Protein backbone atom coordinates (compact mmCIF):
# COMPACT_ATOMS: atom_id res chain seq x y z
CA UNK A 1 0.00 0.00 0.00
CA UNK A 2 2.16 2.81 -1.76
CA UNK A 3 1.43 5.97 0.47
CA UNK A 4 2.12 9.69 -1.07
CA UNK A 5 3.35 12.38 0.70
CA UNK A 6 2.91 15.85 -0.66
CA UNK A 7 4.88 19.11 -0.10
CA UNK A 8 4.01 21.90 0.36
CA UNK A 9 0.19 21.58 1.65
CA UNK A 10 0.17 25.19 0.18
CA UNK A 11 1.65 27.46 -1.71
CA UNK A 12 1.95 31.12 -2.25
CA UNK A 13 3.81 32.67 -5.22
CA UNK A 14 4.15 35.96 -6.98
CA UNK A 15 2.91 36.11 -10.67
CA UNK A 16 5.72 34.68 -12.98
CA UNK A 17 7.28 33.19 -10.40
CA UNK A 18 8.51 29.23 -10.15
CA UNK A 19 6.59 26.45 -8.30
CA UNK A 20 8.23 23.30 -6.75
CA UNK A 21 5.94 20.88 -5.67
CA UNK A 22 7.14 17.81 -4.44
CA UNK A 23 5.36 14.12 -4.20
CA UNK A 24 7.28 11.66 -1.87
CA UNK A 25 6.56 7.67 -1.98
CA UNK A 26 6.61 5.39 0.70
CA UNK A 27 8.01 2.56 -1.63
CA UNK A 28 10.12 2.73 -4.77
CA UNK A 29 8.06 3.74 -7.99
CA UNK A 30 8.18 3.04 -11.67
CA UNK A 31 8.15 6.29 -13.70
CA UNK A 32 5.14 5.29 -15.90
CA UNK A 33 3.03 4.83 -12.70
CA UNK A 34 3.07 8.43 -11.39
CA UNK A 35 0.91 11.26 -13.05
CA UNK A 36 -0.47 14.88 -12.08
CA UNK A 37 -3.78 16.53 -12.02
CA UNK A 38 -4.84 19.74 -11.80
CA UNK A 39 -8.10 20.49 -9.70
CA UNK A 40 -9.78 24.05 -9.99
CA UNK A 41 -12.57 24.90 -7.18
CA UNK A 42 -15.89 23.21 -8.36
CA UNK A 43 -14.49 21.40 -11.52
CA UNK A 44 -13.43 17.74 -11.90
CA UNK A 45 -9.32 17.02 -11.78
CA UNK A 46 -7.54 17.39 -14.97
CA UNK A 47 -4.84 15.27 -15.96
CA UNK A 48 -1.85 17.24 -16.35
CA UNK A 49 1.25 14.72 -16.78
CA UNK A 50 1.41 11.18 -17.34
CA UNK A 51 4.31 8.88 -16.86
CA UNK A 52 5.85 11.22 -14.55
CA UNK A 53 7.45 13.72 -17.51
CA UNK A 54 4.87 13.26 -20.19
CA UNK A 55 1.95 16.03 -20.51
CA UNK A 56 -1.04 15.56 -22.25
CA UNK A 57 -2.28 17.36 -25.59
CA UNK A 58 -3.17 21.11 -24.63
CA UNK A 59 -1.30 21.45 -21.49
CA UNK A 60 0.81 24.10 -21.50
CA UNK A 61 4.98 23.32 -21.21
CA UNK A 62 5.26 25.87 -18.12
CA UNK A 63 4.38 22.58 -16.38
CA UNK A 64 7.25 19.68 -16.40
CA UNK A 65 7.22 16.82 -13.96
CA UNK A 66 10.36 14.82 -13.17
CA UNK A 67 11.40 12.49 -10.83
CA UNK A 68 12.51 8.76 -9.94
CA UNK A 69 12.67 5.68 -7.29
CA UNK A 70 10.57 7.87 -4.15
CA UNK A 71 10.55 11.21 -5.60
CA UNK A 72 8.55 13.02 -7.75
CA UNK A 73 8.23 16.90 -8.75
CA UNK A 74 6.01 18.89 -10.33
CA UNK A 75 7.23 22.27 -11.62
CA UNK A 76 5.12 24.99 -13.00
CA UNK A 77 7.95 27.57 -14.37
CA UNK A 78 6.06 31.34 -14.64
CA UNK A 79 3.16 31.01 -12.71
CA UNK A 80 -0.02 32.17 -13.63
CA UNK A 81 -3.50 33.75 -12.34
CA UNK A 82 -5.22 31.15 -14.23
CA UNK A 83 -2.97 28.48 -12.50
CA UNK A 84 -4.62 28.89 -9.44
CA UNK A 85 -5.76 24.81 -7.89
CA UNK A 86 -4.93 21.86 -5.81
CA UNK A 87 -2.47 19.49 -7.38
CA UNK A 88 -2.65 15.71 -6.68
CA UNK A 89 0.25 12.90 -7.76
CA UNK A 90 -1.26 9.63 -8.23
CA UNK A 91 0.44 6.48 -8.12
CA UNK A 92 -0.89 2.74 -9.29
CA UNK A 93 1.80 -0.17 -8.65
CA UNK A 94 0.73 -4.04 -8.32
CA UNK A 95 -2.84 -3.66 -7.74
CA UNK A 96 -2.77 -0.56 -5.53
CA UNK A 97 -3.88 2.66 -6.44
CA UNK A 98 -3.33 5.98 -3.79
CA UNK A 99 -3.36 9.33 -4.17
CA UNK A 100 -1.39 12.75 -2.69
CA UNK A 101 -3.07 15.00 -0.27
CA UNK A 102 -2.63 17.68 -2.89
CA UNK A 103 -0.87 20.72 -2.61
CA UNK A 104 -2.98 24.45 -3.27
CA UNK A 105 -1.40 26.98 -4.82
CA UNK A 106 -1.72 30.26 -4.38
CA UNK A 107 -1.35 33.53 -5.91
CA UNK A 108 0.55 36.62 -4.06
CA UNK A 109 -0.26 39.95 -4.30
CA UNK A 110 0.22 43.09 -2.19
CA UNK A 111 -0.94 43.24 1.06
CA UNK A 112 -4.63 44.89 0.81
CA UNK A 113 -6.87 45.95 4.27
CA UNK A 114 -10.52 44.77 4.19
CA UNK A 115 -13.49 46.92 3.96
CA UNK A 116 -15.74 45.62 7.01
CA UNK A 117 -19.34 46.03 7.18
CA UNK A 118 -21.92 44.61 9.89
CA UNK A 119 -25.83 44.51 9.25
CA UNK A 120 -27.95 43.82 11.80
CA UNK A 121 -30.98 41.17 11.57
CA UNK A 122 -34.17 42.00 9.53
CA UNK A 123 -37.26 43.24 11.54
CA UNK A 124 -38.82 39.80 9.44
CA UNK A 125 -35.97 36.92 10.58
CA UNK A 126 -37.08 38.16 14.15
CA UNK A 127 -40.77 36.60 13.64
CA UNK A 128 -38.72 33.48 13.25
CA UNK A 129 -37.34 33.26 16.80
CA UNK A 130 -33.44 33.72 15.79
CA UNK A 131 -31.42 36.54 14.63
CA UNK A 132 -28.54 36.69 12.57
CA UNK A 133 -25.99 38.82 12.46
CA UNK A 134 -23.07 39.14 9.30
CA UNK A 135 -20.08 41.22 9.21
CA UNK A 136 -18.68 41.46 5.84
CA UNK A 137 -14.72 41.67 4.87
CA UNK A 138 -14.19 42.65 1.04
CA UNK A 139 -11.26 42.03 -0.86
CA UNK A 140 -8.31 41.88 1.16
CA UNK A 141 -5.20 39.86 1.03
CA UNK A 142 -3.70 37.74 2.62
CA UNK A 143 -6.33 35.67 3.58
CA UNK A 144 -5.42 35.30 7.68
CA UNK A 145 -7.43 37.40 8.92
CA UNK A 146 -9.55 37.25 12.98
CA UNK A 147 -13.02 37.95 13.01
CA UNK A 148 -14.15 38.41 16.64
CA UNK A 149 -17.86 39.08 17.55
CA UNK A 150 -18.08 41.73 20.74
CA UNK A 151 -22.10 42.38 22.27
CA UNK A 152 -21.97 44.75 25.19
CA UNK A 153 -18.51 44.81 24.90
CA UNK A 154 -18.32 41.11 26.17
CA UNK A 155 -16.12 38.41 23.65
CA UNK A 156 -18.10 35.58 21.86
CA UNK A 157 -17.20 32.79 21.66
CA UNK A 158 -19.20 29.31 20.40
CA UNK A 159 -22.25 31.29 17.96
CA UNK A 160 -20.36 32.69 15.01
CA UNK A 161 -19.40 31.07 11.69
CA UNK A 162 -17.31 31.98 8.88
CA UNK A 163 -17.16 31.40 5.10
CA UNK A 164 -14.62 32.20 2.40
CA UNK A 165 -14.76 32.94 -1.09
CA UNK A 166 -11.94 31.57 -3.84
CA UNK A 167 -9.26 34.11 -4.76
CA UNK A 168 -10.60 36.61 -6.99
CA UNK A 169 -9.60 36.53 -10.92
CA UNK A 170 -9.28 40.45 -11.15
CA UNK A 171 -7.30 41.48 -8.15
CA UNK A 172 -6.52 38.02 -6.37
CA UNK A 173 -8.16 39.52 -2.93
CA UNK A 174 -10.37 37.19 -0.48
CA UNK A 175 -13.99 37.74 0.74
CA UNK A 176 -15.04 36.65 4.38
CA UNK A 177 -18.39 36.92 6.16
CA UNK A 178 -18.69 36.06 9.90
CA UNK A 179 -22.57 35.11 10.98
CA UNK A 180 -23.62 35.52 14.36
CA UNK A 181 -26.67 33.83 15.57
CA UNK A 182 -28.65 34.66 18.30
CA UNK A 183 -32.24 33.88 19.74
CA UNK A 184 -34.89 36.18 19.68
CA UNK A 185 -34.81 36.64 23.35
CA UNK A 186 -31.27 36.99 23.64
CA UNK A 187 -30.95 39.63 20.97
CA UNK A 188 -33.08 42.01 22.48
CA UNK A 189 -31.31 41.66 25.52
CA UNK A 190 -28.38 43.50 24.68
CA UNK A 191 -27.41 46.99 22.66
CA UNK A 192 -24.12 46.86 21.76
CA UNK A 193 -23.44 44.48 18.68
CA UNK A 194 -19.80 44.84 17.14
CA UNK A 195 -17.48 42.72 14.94
CA UNK A 196 -13.93 43.32 15.49
CA UNK A 197 -11.35 42.14 12.78
CA UNK A 198 -7.78 41.85 12.66
CA UNK A 199 -5.62 41.86 10.02
CA UNK A 200 -2.23 42.49 8.73
CA UNK A 201 -2.93 45.58 6.66
CA UNK A 202 -4.58 46.90 9.38
CA UNK A 203 -2.17 48.60 11.61
CA UNK A 204 -4.65 48.35 14.53
CA UNK A 205 -8.14 46.30 14.70
CA UNK A 206 -11.29 47.80 13.12
CA UNK A 207 -14.24 48.09 14.67
CA UNK A 208 -17.72 48.23 13.48
CA UNK A 209 -21.09 48.33 15.48
CA UNK A 210 -24.36 49.02 15.95
CA UNK A 211 -26.53 49.94 18.29
CA UNK A 212 -30.23 47.83 18.50
CA UNK A 213 -32.69 50.66 17.15
CA UNK A 214 -31.25 52.92 14.79
CA UNK B 1 -6.32 -4.40 -20.87
CA UNK B 2 -3.42 -5.36 -22.71
CA UNK B 3 -3.76 -9.06 -24.16
CA UNK B 4 -0.83 -11.84 -24.60
CA UNK B 5 -0.05 -14.61 -26.48
CA UNK B 6 1.62 -16.19 -23.49
CA UNK B 7 4.86 -18.60 -23.83
CA UNK B 8 5.79 -20.10 -20.63
CA UNK B 9 9.43 -20.66 -21.01
CA UNK B 10 11.99 -20.51 -23.42
CA UNK B 11 15.43 -21.86 -23.15
CA UNK B 12 18.93 -21.17 -24.49
CA UNK B 13 22.38 -22.83 -24.71
CA UNK B 14 26.08 -22.10 -25.42
CA UNK B 15 25.09 -21.94 -29.36
CA UNK B 16 22.15 -19.48 -28.97
CA UNK B 17 24.63 -16.10 -29.85
CA UNK B 18 21.74 -13.89 -28.66
CA UNK B 19 18.93 -15.10 -26.56
CA UNK B 20 15.48 -13.51 -26.98
CA UNK B 21 12.45 -13.44 -24.09
CA UNK B 22 9.15 -13.10 -26.26
CA UNK B 23 6.71 -10.80 -25.66
CA UNK B 24 3.18 -9.82 -27.94
CA UNK B 25 0.93 -7.77 -27.17
CA UNK B 26 -2.35 -8.93 -29.29
CA UNK B 27 -4.47 -6.27 -28.81
CA UNK B 28 -2.52 -2.92 -28.61
CA UNK B 29 -3.94 0.24 -30.45
CA UNK B 30 -1.42 2.70 -30.31
CA UNK B 31 -0.75 4.69 -33.75
CA UNK B 32 2.42 6.04 -32.52
CA UNK B 33 5.32 4.65 -30.43
CA UNK B 34 4.91 7.73 -28.21
CA UNK B 35 1.93 6.00 -26.64
CA UNK B 36 3.73 2.60 -25.11
CA UNK B 37 6.14 2.16 -21.90
CA UNK B 38 7.82 -1.00 -21.83
CA UNK B 39 9.47 -2.49 -18.32
CA UNK B 40 11.12 -6.05 -17.69
CA UNK B 41 11.89 -7.29 -14.30
CA UNK B 42 13.73 -10.01 -13.01
CA UNK B 43 13.55 -10.34 -9.26
CA UNK B 44 11.81 -7.03 -8.71
CA UNK B 45 14.40 -4.70 -9.60
CA UNK B 46 13.14 -3.05 -13.34
CA UNK B 47 16.15 -3.93 -16.07
CA UNK B 48 14.64 -2.48 -19.02
CA UNK B 49 12.40 0.41 -19.55
CA UNK B 50 11.69 2.16 -22.77
CA UNK B 51 9.92 5.18 -22.36
CA UNK B 52 8.12 5.66 -25.75
CA UNK B 53 7.17 9.33 -25.01
CA UNK B 54 11.13 10.39 -24.72
CA UNK B 55 12.40 7.34 -26.80
CA UNK B 56 14.41 6.41 -24.09
CA UNK B 57 16.43 2.84 -22.99
CA UNK B 58 17.50 2.58 -19.29
CA UNK B 59 19.78 -0.65 -18.27
CA UNK B 60 21.53 -1.17 -14.88
CA UNK B 61 25.31 -1.81 -15.22
CA UNK B 62 25.01 -5.66 -15.33
CA UNK B 63 22.40 -5.20 -18.36
CA UNK B 64 23.79 -3.11 -20.70
CA UNK B 65 23.47 -5.32 -23.66
CA UNK B 66 19.80 -5.80 -22.84
CA UNK B 67 17.27 -3.73 -25.25
CA UNK B 68 14.29 -4.34 -27.33
CA UNK B 69 13.58 -3.52 -30.78
CA UNK B 70 11.35 -0.41 -31.39
CA UNK B 71 10.72 -0.55 -34.71
CA UNK B 72 8.82 -4.01 -33.85
CA UNK B 73 6.62 -2.06 -31.09
CA UNK B 74 3.71 -0.96 -32.86
CA UNK B 75 3.11 -4.57 -33.99
CA UNK B 76 3.00 -5.34 -30.47
CA UNK B 77 7.06 -6.96 -30.40
CA UNK B 78 7.92 -6.26 -26.79
CA UNK B 79 10.90 -8.80 -26.80
CA UNK B 80 13.74 -8.56 -24.92
CA UNK B 81 17.15 -8.87 -26.14
CA UNK B 82 20.51 -9.36 -24.54
CA UNK B 83 23.41 -10.78 -25.22
CA UNK B 84 24.17 -14.21 -23.76
CA UNK B 85 27.01 -12.54 -20.95
CA UNK B 86 23.95 -11.00 -19.39
CA UNK B 87 21.92 -14.21 -19.67
CA UNK B 88 23.80 -16.45 -17.82
CA UNK B 89 23.92 -15.00 -14.72
CA UNK B 90 20.16 -14.02 -14.62
CA UNK B 91 18.21 -16.85 -15.03
CA UNK B 92 14.62 -17.10 -13.46
CA UNK B 93 11.22 -15.96 -14.10
CA UNK B 94 11.11 -12.60 -16.59
CA UNK B 95 7.45 -10.03 -16.27
CA UNK B 96 7.08 -8.62 -19.56
CA UNK B 97 4.98 -4.94 -18.06
CA UNK B 98 3.75 -3.15 -21.57
CA UNK B 99 2.02 0.05 -21.48
CA UNK B 100 -0.50 1.47 -23.64
CA UNK B 101 -0.96 5.10 -22.09
CA UNK B 102 -4.24 4.26 -19.62
CA UNK B 103 -3.85 0.16 -20.15
CA UNK B 104 -1.71 -1.89 -19.29
CA UNK B 105 -1.04 -5.37 -18.87
CA UNK B 106 1.47 -8.01 -17.94
CA UNK B 107 3.09 -11.45 -18.41
CA UNK B 108 5.78 -14.38 -16.84
CA UNK B 109 8.17 -16.08 -18.48
CA UNK B 110 11.00 -18.19 -17.51
CA UNK B 111 14.11 -17.97 -19.00
CA UNK B 112 15.98 -21.39 -19.01
CA UNK B 113 19.45 -22.66 -18.92
CA UNK B 114 20.55 -25.65 -20.74
CA UNK B 115 23.58 -27.53 -21.23
CA UNK B 116 24.40 -30.32 -23.27
CA UNK C 1 -15.27 13.44 -28.22
CA UNK C 2 -14.24 11.41 -25.25
CA UNK C 3 -16.95 12.51 -22.86
CA UNK C 4 -18.42 10.67 -19.39
CA UNK C 5 -21.45 11.96 -18.35
CA UNK C 6 -22.97 11.06 -14.88
CA UNK C 7 -26.04 10.84 -13.24
CA UNK C 8 -27.49 13.77 -11.29
CA UNK C 9 -26.95 14.55 -7.47
CA UNK C 10 -29.06 12.70 -4.61
CA UNK C 11 -29.77 12.96 -1.14
CA UNK C 12 -30.01 10.14 0.71
CA UNK C 13 -30.29 9.13 4.63
CA UNK C 14 -27.97 7.42 6.73
CA UNK C 15 -28.55 3.47 6.21
CA UNK C 16 -29.64 4.06 2.60
CA UNK C 17 -28.24 2.68 -0.67
CA UNK C 18 -27.02 5.39 -3.84
CA UNK C 19 -26.43 4.18 -7.19
CA UNK C 20 -24.49 6.49 -9.69
CA UNK C 21 -23.96 5.89 -13.24
CA UNK C 22 -21.68 6.73 -15.78
CA UNK C 23 -22.34 6.86 -19.31
CA UNK C 24 -19.49 6.64 -21.98
CA UNK C 25 -19.07 7.82 -25.48
CA UNK C 26 -16.48 8.38 -27.65
CA UNK C 27 -14.10 5.82 -27.28
CA UNK C 28 -14.56 1.61 -27.65
CA UNK C 29 -15.64 1.23 -24.02
CA UNK C 30 -14.20 -2.28 -23.69
CA UNK C 31 -11.55 -1.59 -24.70
CA UNK C 32 -10.57 0.65 -20.97
CA UNK C 33 -11.06 0.17 -17.70
CA UNK C 34 -12.77 2.60 -15.33
CA UNK C 35 -12.27 4.20 -12.13
CA UNK C 36 -14.00 5.34 -9.26
CA UNK C 37 -13.02 8.47 -7.35
CA UNK C 38 -14.60 10.31 -4.38
CA UNK C 39 -13.99 13.52 -3.24
CA UNK C 40 -15.87 15.09 0.64
CA UNK C 41 -16.14 18.22 0.20
CA UNK C 42 -13.27 20.58 1.22
CA UNK C 43 -10.54 17.28 1.27
CA UNK C 44 -8.63 15.73 -1.29
CA UNK C 45 -9.19 12.96 -3.80
CA UNK C 46 -10.55 9.32 -2.83
CA UNK C 47 -9.83 6.41 -4.54
CA UNK C 48 -12.73 4.03 -5.02
CA UNK C 49 -12.58 0.80 -7.08
CA UNK C 50 -11.35 -0.07 -10.69
CA UNK C 51 -13.35 -2.21 -12.84
CA UNK C 52 -12.41 -3.60 -16.18
CA UNK C 53 -14.73 -2.48 -18.73
CA UNK C 54 -14.51 -5.81 -20.87
CA UNK C 55 -14.09 -8.26 -18.06
CA UNK C 56 -16.52 -6.98 -15.06
CA UNK C 57 -13.21 -7.56 -12.60
CA UNK C 58 -13.34 -5.16 -10.32
CA UNK C 59 -10.44 -4.08 -7.21
CA UNK C 60 -12.10 -2.13 -4.42
CA UNK C 61 -10.60 0.00 -1.56
CA UNK C 62 -9.73 -1.73 1.30
CA UNK C 63 -11.50 1.44 3.55
CA UNK C 64 -14.88 0.76 1.87
CA UNK C 65 -15.31 -2.85 3.63
CA UNK C 66 -17.35 -4.44 0.41
CA UNK C 67 -20.00 -1.70 0.69
CA UNK C 68 -19.36 -0.64 -3.14
CA UNK C 69 -20.18 -2.78 -5.89
CA UNK C 70 -18.68 -1.59 -9.31
CA UNK C 71 -21.09 -3.00 -12.60
CA UNK C 72 -20.70 -1.91 -16.37
CA UNK C 73 -23.33 -2.44 -18.85
CA UNK C 74 -21.45 -3.32 -22.34
CA UNK C 75 -24.75 -2.41 -23.81
CA UNK C 76 -25.15 0.92 -23.49
CA UNK C 77 -21.09 1.71 -22.20
CA UNK C 78 -21.85 2.65 -18.94
CA UNK C 79 -20.57 2.14 -16.05
CA UNK C 80 -22.15 1.88 -12.51
CA UNK C 81 -20.90 2.53 -8.57
CA UNK C 82 -23.37 1.27 -5.91
CA UNK C 83 -22.49 2.32 -2.09
CA UNK C 84 -25.15 0.94 0.32
CA UNK C 85 -25.11 1.50 4.15
CA UNK C 86 -24.62 5.14 3.89
CA UNK C 87 -23.43 7.22 6.78
CA UNK C 88 -22.36 11.03 7.28
CA UNK C 89 -18.87 10.16 5.98
CA UNK C 90 -19.98 9.28 2.80
CA UNK C 91 -21.19 12.61 1.65
CA UNK C 92 -19.26 13.56 -1.37
CA UNK C 93 -18.44 14.30 -4.87
CA UNK C 94 -18.05 11.00 -6.61
CA UNK C 95 -15.92 10.93 -10.25
CA UNK C 96 -16.08 8.38 -12.74
CA UNK C 97 -12.67 8.02 -14.96
CA UNK C 98 -11.57 6.01 -18.22
CA UNK C 99 -8.46 4.93 -17.47
CA UNK C 100 -6.39 2.47 -15.61
CA UNK C 101 -2.40 3.37 -14.66
CA UNK C 102 -3.67 6.59 -14.67
CA UNK C 103 -7.00 8.70 -15.37
CA UNK C 104 -7.45 11.20 -18.61
CA UNK C 105 -10.90 11.68 -18.71
CA UNK C 106 -13.21 12.21 -15.55
CA UNK C 107 -17.16 13.08 -15.78
CA UNK C 108 -18.15 15.52 -13.96
CA UNK C 109 -19.28 14.31 -10.65
CA UNK C 110 -22.29 12.97 -8.29
CA UNK C 111 -22.68 14.70 -5.53
CA UNK C 112 -23.58 12.46 -2.61
CA UNK C 113 -25.50 14.14 0.70
CA UNK C 114 -25.89 11.55 3.40
CA UNK C 115 -27.48 13.15 6.42
CA UNK C 116 -31.19 12.71 8.45
CA UNK C 117 -32.10 15.71 7.52
CA UNK C 118 -35.11 16.61 5.04
CA UNK C 119 -35.57 18.62 2.35
CA UNK C 120 -36.41 22.31 2.83
CA UNK C 121 -36.60 25.75 1.06
CA UNK C 122 -33.96 28.72 2.04
CA UNK C 123 -35.50 31.39 4.36
CA UNK C 124 -33.93 34.55 2.15
CA UNK C 125 -33.98 37.67 4.39
CA UNK C 126 -32.38 41.12 3.30
CA UNK C 127 -29.05 42.52 4.39
CA UNK C 128 -29.65 46.27 4.18
CA UNK C 129 -26.74 48.93 4.57
CA UNK C 130 -18.32 56.53 -0.44
CA UNK C 131 -18.79 52.30 -1.03
CA UNK C 132 -21.84 50.50 0.40
CA UNK C 133 -22.79 47.28 0.94
CA UNK C 134 -25.76 45.12 0.33
CA UNK C 135 -27.09 41.42 0.32
CA UNK C 136 -28.96 38.55 0.86
CA UNK C 137 -28.97 35.96 3.96
CA UNK C 138 -30.09 32.14 1.88
CA UNK C 139 -30.54 30.61 5.31
CA UNK C 140 -31.70 27.07 6.77
CA UNK C 141 -32.08 25.08 3.08
CA UNK C 142 -31.57 21.32 2.57
CA UNK C 143 -29.99 20.29 0.26
CA UNK C 144 -27.42 21.98 -1.16
CA UNK C 145 -26.97 23.76 -3.79
CA UNK C 146 -28.89 27.30 -4.23
CA UNK C 147 -27.93 29.79 -6.87
CA UNK C 148 -27.75 33.64 -6.22
CA UNK C 149 -28.17 36.21 -8.66
CA UNK C 150 -28.07 39.78 -8.59
CA UNK C 151 -30.67 41.53 -11.01
CA UNK C 152 -31.25 38.71 -13.12
CA UNK C 153 -27.07 38.53 -14.03
CA UNK C 154 -27.29 41.88 -15.04
CA UNK C 155 -25.29 42.94 -11.98
CA UNK C 156 -22.06 40.94 -11.42
CA UNK C 157 -18.65 43.42 -10.17
CA UNK C 158 -18.42 43.41 -6.98
CA UNK C 159 -20.68 40.42 -6.32
CA UNK C 160 -19.91 37.66 -3.98
CA UNK C 161 -21.59 34.86 -2.67
CA UNK C 162 -19.84 33.05 -0.34
CA UNK C 163 -19.91 28.84 0.15
CA UNK C 164 -22.53 27.69 2.17
CA UNK C 165 -21.93 26.53 5.71
CA UNK C 166 -23.11 23.24 7.24
CA UNK C 167 -25.12 24.91 10.55
CA UNK C 168 -25.77 22.26 13.78
CA UNK C 169 -29.02 22.08 12.80
CA UNK C 170 -28.44 20.01 10.25
CA UNK C 171 -29.46 22.86 7.51
CA UNK C 172 -27.18 25.08 5.28
CA UNK C 173 -26.89 29.05 4.81
CA UNK C 174 -24.80 31.38 3.02
CA UNK C 175 -24.88 34.97 2.23
CA UNK C 176 -24.64 36.65 -1.32
CA UNK C 177 -23.41 40.27 -0.76
CA UNK C 178 -22.49 43.55 -3.64
CA UNK C 179 -21.01 46.45 -3.51
CA UNK C 180 -22.93 49.85 -4.85
CA UNK C 181 -21.74 53.54 -4.94
CA UNK C 182 -23.64 54.78 -2.38
CA UNK C 183 -25.25 57.69 -4.54
CA UNK C 184 -26.85 54.76 -6.69
CA UNK C 185 -28.94 53.67 -3.74
CA UNK C 186 -32.15 55.83 -4.80
CA UNK C 187 -31.51 55.62 -8.51
CA UNK C 188 -30.99 51.66 -9.03
CA UNK C 189 -33.20 49.16 -7.58
CA UNK C 190 -31.21 45.72 -6.56
CA UNK C 191 -33.16 42.42 -6.08
CA UNK C 192 -31.53 39.08 -5.56
CA UNK C 193 -33.10 35.99 -7.11
CA UNK C 194 -32.61 32.61 -4.97
CA UNK C 195 -32.82 29.45 -6.84
CA UNK C 196 -32.80 26.00 -4.78
CA UNK C 197 -33.90 23.19 -7.30
CA UNK C 198 -34.34 20.29 -4.84
CA UNK C 199 -37.48 21.93 -3.78
CA UNK C 200 -38.61 24.02 -6.62
CA UNK C 201 -37.93 27.59 -4.71
CA UNK C 202 -37.45 30.92 -6.43
CA UNK C 203 -37.01 33.71 -4.74
CA UNK C 204 -36.78 37.73 -5.57
CA UNK C 205 -36.32 39.94 -2.58
CA UNK C 206 -35.49 43.84 -2.81
CA UNK C 207 -32.53 44.99 -0.08
ZN1 LIG D 1 4.02 -3.75 -12.97
ZN1 LIG E 1 -2.19 -2.85 -12.33
ZN1 LIG F 1 -8.42 -0.36 -33.14
ZN1 LIG G 1 22.57 -9.07 -11.34
ZN1 LIG H 1 -15.55 42.61 -3.50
Amino acid sequence: EIVLTQSPATLSLSPGERATLSCRASQSLSRNHLAWYQQKPGQPPRLLIHWASTRESGVPDRFSGSGSGTDFTLTISSLQAEDVAVYYCQQHTQNTWTFGQGTKVEIKRTVAAPSVFIFPPSDEQLKSGTASVVCLLNNFYPREAKVQWKVDNALQSGNSQESVTEQDSKDSTYSLSSTLTLSKADYEKHKVYACEVTHQGLSSPVTKSFNRGE
Amino acid sequence: QLLFNKTKSVEFTFCNDTVVIPCFVTNMEAQNTTEVYVKWKFKGRDIYTFDGALNKSTVPTDFSSAKIEVSQLLKGDASLKMDKSDAVSHTGNYTCEVTELTREGETIIELKYRVV
Amino acid sequence: QVQLVQSGAEVKKPGASVKVSCKASGYTFTSYGISWVRQAPGQGLEWMGWISAYNGNTNYAQKLQGRVTMTTDTSTSTAYMELRSLRSDDTAVYYCARGTVYFDYWGQGTLVTVSSASTKGPSVFPLAPGTAALGCLVKDYFPEPVTVSWNSGALTSGVHTFPAVLQSSGLYSLSSVVTVPSSSLGTQTYICNVNHKPSNTKVDKKA
